[PDB]
């Protein structure tokens, strides 16, 4: 909890399994084989009171989760592909939050 | 030191246009990010819009993308919220805030400041 990113605090997950990503492509999937332990398996994310709806919560989520982990060597193609591994962590993560928050 | 107060709203007819705009005081608005919110009756503020401090990257709440424009004027220390399109669905007060940190995002806590809000109402 209470953690800070860019100068901002108040972030938020517990680790999760990295799964395959399959691309539809061999060397993209080739490369995310190789490269997929270099990717985050925690996301950070805010209150979801905080968000009109799911995709608002996960847009941040996926932002600050690949900004957190790429300013603390990642190439544009590891954005891409981080973004596709990350947005399902943060959406498993806002129907957590969501659950919690409806009780 | 920067303190904002949005001008502009009232009525606006479906498929109407408005412009907003949010004034800052101060000597550094041009230094801070910024973002528009709306309160819908009995909900809380949710993200619009924001824009960078320098205004060159700017982001928006998918039901308003290619509808609403967000900019800024930093020589004249304020930002605008143009409303083209309007649907019921946009009736609210919406407000203007400074963004904390240096990344904008969409959530209420990457924003304070909150200025007192302007009412948008679209006829009926």
């Amino acid at each position: 909890a209470g953690a800070v990113v860019g100068g901002l605090g108040g972030y938020m997950g517990s680790a999760m399994s990295r799964p395959m990503i399959h691309f539809g492509n061999d060397w993209e999937d080739r490369y995310y084989r190789e490269n997929m332990y270099r990717y985050p398996n925690q996301v950070y994310y805010r209150p979801v009171d905080q968000y009109s709806n799911q995709n608002n919560f996960v847009h941040d989520c996926v932002n600050i989760t690949i900004k957190q982990h790429t300013v603390t060597n990642f190439t544009e193609t590891d954005v891409k592909m981080m973004e596709r591994v990350v947005e399902q962590m943060c959406v498993t993560q806002y129907q957590k939050e969501s659950q919690a928050y409806y009780d | 030191q920067v303190q904002l107060q949005e001008s502009g709203g009232g009525l606006v007819q479906p498929g109407g246009s408005l412009r907003l705009s949010c004034a800052a005081s101060g000597r550094t608005f041009s230094s801070y990010n910024m973002g528009w919110f709306r309160q819908a009756p009995g909900k809380g503020r949710e993200f619009v819009a924001s824009i960078t401090s320098s205004g060159d990257k700017s982001d928006y709440t998918d039901s308003v993308k290619g509808r609403f424009t967000i900019s800024r004027d930093n020589a004249k220390n304020t930002m605008y919220l143009q409303m083209n399109n309007l649907k019921p669905e946009d009736t609210a007060t919406y407000y203007c805030a400074r963004g904390l940190g240096i990344y904008i995002i969409r959530a209420r806590g990457g924003y304070d400041h909150w200025g007192q809000g302007t009412q948008v109402t679209v006829s009926s």
